[PDB]
RNA sequence: UUUU
RNA sequence: UACCUUGAGGUGGUA
RNA sequence: UGGAGAGUUUGAUCCUGGCUCAGGGUGAACGCUGGCGGCGUGCCUAAGACAUGCAAGUCGUGCGGGCCGCGGGGUUUUACUCCGUGGUCAGCGGCGGACGGGUGAGUAACGCGUGGGUGACCUACCCGGAAGAGGGGGACAACCCGGGGAAACUCGGGCUAAUCCCCCAUGUGGACCCGCCCCUUGGGGUGUGUCCAAAGGGCUUUGCCCGCUUCCGGAUGGGCCCGCGUCCCAUCAGCUAGUUGGUGGGGUAAUGGCCCACCAAGGCGACGACGGGUAGCCGGUCUGAGAGGAUGGCCGGCCACAGGGGCACUGAGACACGGGCCCCACUCCUACGGGAGGCAGCAGUUAGGAAUCUUCCGCAAUGGGCGCAAGCCUGACGGAGCGACGCCGCUUGGAGGAAGAAGCCCUUCGGGGUGUAAACUCCUGAACCCGGGACGAAACCCCCGACGAGGGGACUGACGGUACCGGGGUAAUAGCGCCGGCCAACUCCGUGCCAGCAGCCGCGGUAAUACGGAGGGCGCGAGCGUUACCCGGAUUCACUGGGCGUAAAGGGCGUGUAGGCGGCCUGGGGCGUCCCAUGUGAAAGACCACGGCUCAACCGUGGGGGAGCGUGGGAUACGCUCAGGCUAGACG
């Protein structure tokens, strides 16, 4: 089952993740199938979270589930808005 | 730490005066003003011809010892003058001139390269706005080196910021006595610094 | 110690004595009716593919067989009896067999 | 793709296979000089169809046993050992090269 | 004869 | 171990 | 945007040529020394042996019970018994336990790398689409009864539930045989015959949720196969019987001597078979002007292993590190019959060693398993701890201060040196103290809305009272190596071929810039030296880029096999070669730019290059091949 989870890349103390796409049984921090945006928990700088709504939206479309954390950082990019 | 020690004895060793005093260094007392020889039991005996080596040594340290900075730091950024485009001669020394010490010495915020250090240390002066305390921080261009109010009524800081009252500055620079700031306007061409330093004798110490 | 995984085990020995059973009657029956065709007894012959074609699939239902192992088991099961049955044969019941 | 390699038939010696000498050329990565290598393919030959001194195309194939995994595409010409003997007088001076010597 |  | 002799030694001499 | 050389064979010279030094690097270690912080990093040797705790479970919304408890019923009361409910223990059943974590033993190989094949295949959970779930029967644990064993644990008898097992049915559909059609290796369609489905549960109870069955497809993961590439020794040259191929069969998801029976007599090798040695491979790392050399630790990918060897069971998946069986070695328990074990998981012990840490905090964050959910589990992870092991940042003070203290050192006894150095004056003020005090955390969930979109609300941090901010405030660690030349830095005294130094050349036999000390000097600075190892310099294995008369080096000569090399003209092909396009070339790293932490180290984002190989198209001078021709080579 490929999922829609993060991946840690900042440092310690100074955590980046990563939006990626993978098989739910890889290391969190390995061989990932795609990256589909990035995150800023400590928001350092006004570009802390950026996405790509339309490859979010075609895994989604195939499966991919994403992580609670993941879904919700979709959701503020405007990955599920429908209005 | 950075030397530390008797020093109007490197400017001896030298053979030339290096300004690392500020003040006196300009009385009839730098030492090299009247004993001009270098120190120890030897200085005065006749010198033999130096070995090219022994000239590049010298002139690498005369350069160095005249902004305080660590072999470790001053190879290192010598490297990354190397490393960068342009004339890295030229590079070099514009690199060592965007030092905070050293400009808080060129804007007169202090007499002497190590006494300006210690303002820096001791957060004394500001960057933009936010203090800075890291002597080897480097400057980029339009940045404001100023002093932070609550340092502005420091009797040293006041016969500093006065004596540079008329007084003039380096045309990359720029300064408001009266607001005690100054302004870094452009990486000094090395045309416009007149370092007693044959720098390509540096590079050249360096590629052995 | 006891790590309560022991269970997997013991289920494994009743699958595994699960599993033993089905695939046994299949090759009894699969032999049976290679043998009553290697002797021209179509009819019944036939009748016995039948019963062990069904038993395959239905060991492939869960996890015995299951596959294209089912469906090897059935293909060469029928390639050998209408083959054999070339003997003067003829398909009687064509219980299995689609002349 | 599947591969197509193109040789020799060396060897007729097997039922429904032959033995294709492929021979291979290029710069040898230090020294430049183009240097030629070769292998030979046992392919899968069903109708006994190829013999000796037969130029033939090789296709990368499904497994038809063990060391044998290509079957022949096509004839390219025919007839022609003057190859199948430079492999046969290669293989026969190793003859003796051993604890006496081969035969020139 | 040893060493210079 | 010391002096002879060496530049200083080896051997050799004188206790 | 990139390339330095020097010392040493001689009385002297040129050359040859080896040795040696300057540079860079390291998971280091050792000596003298040692203040703070950030980020990294830390058993390289015994894949040696391990005490102890933790490291994989979860689900009552699949099922029936035991034990401990409360409440309400059927009576006039009792016995007996019915329902509801709390705690608890496992059991049956399910999903996970094949991931995550560890190690490098083995392996020179389709193991890895790169590019391809699969008409020869599989893929649980996830997504899309089609269709469906009617009826009946059954057993084993739990529990109950009895027996065996020291123990582990075990044998028998009986009762019983289910999303457990089975039979019949329905056949969307699918599987198999035969035929036909299209395709072309086993791909797709079609006809007859045969065979094959299902499970229930929860409710905000007539609907919706979770779930079940069959089929088609998607997505992800994977098996198998192929071209090319992948260390040393030829003082290893011949190797091979399932060995090479064939027919049939077994086996698997699937091809295949994978295995078997039968037949054939093959297969491999100097383009290095076979044997021996060594070794996980790679992205990359270090070095280098480059070509290249060396390397493969951290991180990421793949492989292999889990005390040594073998084996299969269960499963979508294992031949299964914390599952099973057997043999072996060792340890433990033993009523001597028989049993229990497996840190190359975190931490820790011991042994080996020059040498490598805490039996720590937390599940808050990211990630994972199970659950509708609450939530549980997670030594994965996020943090802290220890070690200058590395990198980066910071301090031990700043300005003034005598033609110059003392002491020590030298002395032509005038003086010279350490030295503005200290003293001392003034200034700032690392530590330290007081107060405040964080981002990392907004989801899941609940409410409104249709459990959707969307909006509203609540809970939650180990690190941490830490970072950071404000206030107050003390002049407050320096050491190590070297000073004959190479190589930057010189004098006195001691010693007397001694004691000693020493990287190479060499230095010491009474004037030693070379020994030990001292004054002084050079270098670097919380380090500095040493030892080991890799690249460099070394065009000193020379592809870039060397040589062989006398320096090391022409084979004693010929004949000749393989192989390497090939005169002039024309044409065909287009293999080499060259060109265009396209696919591939993961991330990280490296480079460039900008950005976050006061800087930097460190990190984030974006950009650019890229050999090799696949595909399609093109060129034809040279090489190649085929065909024709020539006469200058050759032969007659
Ligand atoms: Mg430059
Ligand atoms: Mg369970
Ligand atoms: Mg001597
Ligand atoms: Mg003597
Ligand atoms: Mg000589
Ligand atoms: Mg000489
Ligand atoms: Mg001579
Ligand atoms: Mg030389
Ligand atoms: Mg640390
Ligand atoms: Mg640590
Ligand atoms: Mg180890
Ligand atoms: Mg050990
Ligand atoms: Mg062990
Ligand atoms: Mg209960
Ligand atoms: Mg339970
Ligand atoms: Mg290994
Ligand atoms: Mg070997
Ligand atoms: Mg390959
Ligand atoms: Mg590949
Ligand atoms: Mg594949
Ligand atoms: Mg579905
Ligand atoms: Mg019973
Ligand atoms: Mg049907
Ligand atoms: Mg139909
Ligand atoms: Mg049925
Ligand atoms: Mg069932
Ligand atoms: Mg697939
Ligand atoms: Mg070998
Ligand atoms: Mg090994
Ligand atoms: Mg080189
Ligand atoms: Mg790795
Ligand atoms: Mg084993
Ligand atoms: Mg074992
Ligand atoms: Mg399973
Ligand atoms: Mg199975
Ligand atoms: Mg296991
Ligand atoms: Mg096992
Ligand atoms: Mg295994
Ligand atoms: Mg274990
Ligand atoms: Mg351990
Ligand atoms: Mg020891
Ligand atoms: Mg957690
Ligand atoms: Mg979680
Ligand atoms: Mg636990
Ligand atoms: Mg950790
Ligand atoms: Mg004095
Ligand atoms: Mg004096
Ligand atoms: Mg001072
Ligand atoms: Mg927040
Ligand atoms: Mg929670
Ligand atoms: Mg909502
Ligand atoms: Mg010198
Ligand atoms: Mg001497
Ligand atoms: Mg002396
Ligand atoms: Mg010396
Ligand atoms: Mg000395
Ligand atoms: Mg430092
Ligand atoms: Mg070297
Ligand atoms: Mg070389
Ligand atoms: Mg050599
Ligand atoms: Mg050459
Ligand atoms: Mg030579
Ligand atoms: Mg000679
Ligand atoms: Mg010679
Ligand atoms: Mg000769
Ligand atoms: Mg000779
Ligand atoms: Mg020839
Ligand atoms: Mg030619
Ligand atoms: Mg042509
Ligand atoms: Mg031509
Ligand atoms: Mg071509
Ligand atoms: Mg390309
Ligand atoms: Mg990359
Ligand atoms: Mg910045
Ligand atoms: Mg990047
Ligand atoms: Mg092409
Ligand atoms: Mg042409
Ligand atoms: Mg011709
Ligand atoms: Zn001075």
């Amino acid at each position: 089952m490929v999922k829609i989870r993060l991946a840690r890349f900042g440092s310690k103390h100074n955590p980046h993740y990563r939006i990626v796409v993978t098989d739910a049984r890889r290391k969190r921090d390995g061989k990932y199938i795609e990256k589909i945006g990035y995150y800023d928990p400590r928001k350092t700088t006004p570009d802390w979270l950026k996405v790509d709504v339309e490859r979010a939206r075609y895994w989604l479309s195939v499966g991919a589930q994403p992580t609670d954390t993941a879904r919700r950082l979709l959701r503020q990019a405007g990955v599920f808005r429908q209005e | 730490g950075r030397y530390i020690g008797p020093v109007c004895r490197l400017c001896r060793r030298e053979g030339v005066k290096l300004y690392l005093k500020g003040e006196r260094c300009y009385s009839p007392k730098c030492a090299m003003e009247r004993r001009p020889y270098p120190p120890g039991q030897h200085g005065q005996k006749r010198a033999r011809r130096p070995s090219d080596y022994a000239v590049r040594l010298r002139e690498k340290q005369k350069l160095r010892r005249i902004y305080g900075i660590s072999e470790r730091q001053f190879r290192n950024l010598f490297e990354e003058a190397s490393k960068k485009k342009g004339v890295t001669g030229s590079v070099f020394l514009g690199l060592l001139e965007s030092r905070l010490d050293n400009v808080v010495y060129r804007l007169g915020f202090a007499v002497s390269r190590r006494q300006a250090r210690q303002l820096v240390r001791h957060g004394h002066i500001t960057v933009n706005g936010r203090r800075v305390d890291l002597p080897s921080y480097r400057v980029r261009p339009g940045d404001e080196i100023a002093v932070a109010e609550k340092s502005r009524n420091l009797e040293l800081i006041r016969q500093n910021l006065e004596a540079m009252k008329g007084r003039k500055v380096g045309p990359w620079l720029s300064l408001d006595v009266e607001g005690m700031k100054g302004k870094f306007l452009r990486l000094p061409d090395r045309e416009d610094l007149a370092l007693p330093v044959n720098e390509q004798l540096v590079i050249e110490f360096y590629s052995r | 110690r006891n790590l309560s995984a022991l269970k997997r085990h013991r289920q494994s020995l009743k699958r595994r004595l699960r599993n033993k059973a089905k695939k046994s009657a299949i090759k009894t029956l699969s032999k049976k009716a290679i043998q009553l065709a290697q002797e021209g007894k179509a009819e019944e012959a036939l009748k016995i593919m039948r019963k062990a074609e069904s038993l395959i699939d239905k060991a492939a239902k869960g996890s015995t067989l299951h596959k294209n192992a089912a469906a090897r088991r059935k293909s060469r099961l029928m390639r050998k009896v209408r083959q054999l049955l070339e003997a003067a044969g003829a398909p009687l019941i064509g219980g299995g067999l689609s002349a | 793709p599947k591969k197509v390699l193109t040789g020799v038939v060396v060897s007729d010696k097997m039922q429904k296979t032959v033995t294709v000498l492929v021979e291979r050329q290029f710069p040898h990565p230090l020294y430049g000089k183009v240097i030629k290598r070769s292998k030979k393919y046992l392919a899968h030959d069903p109708e006994e169809k190829y013999k000796l001194g037969d130029v033939v195309e090789i296709i990368e194939s499904r497994p038809i046993s063990k060391r044998k995994r290509f079957r022949v595409l096509r004839l390219v010409e025919s007839g022609r050992m003057d190859l199948v003997e430079k492999y046969l007088i290669r293989r026969q001076n190793y003859q003796s090269l051993s604890k006496r010597g081969g035969k020139a």
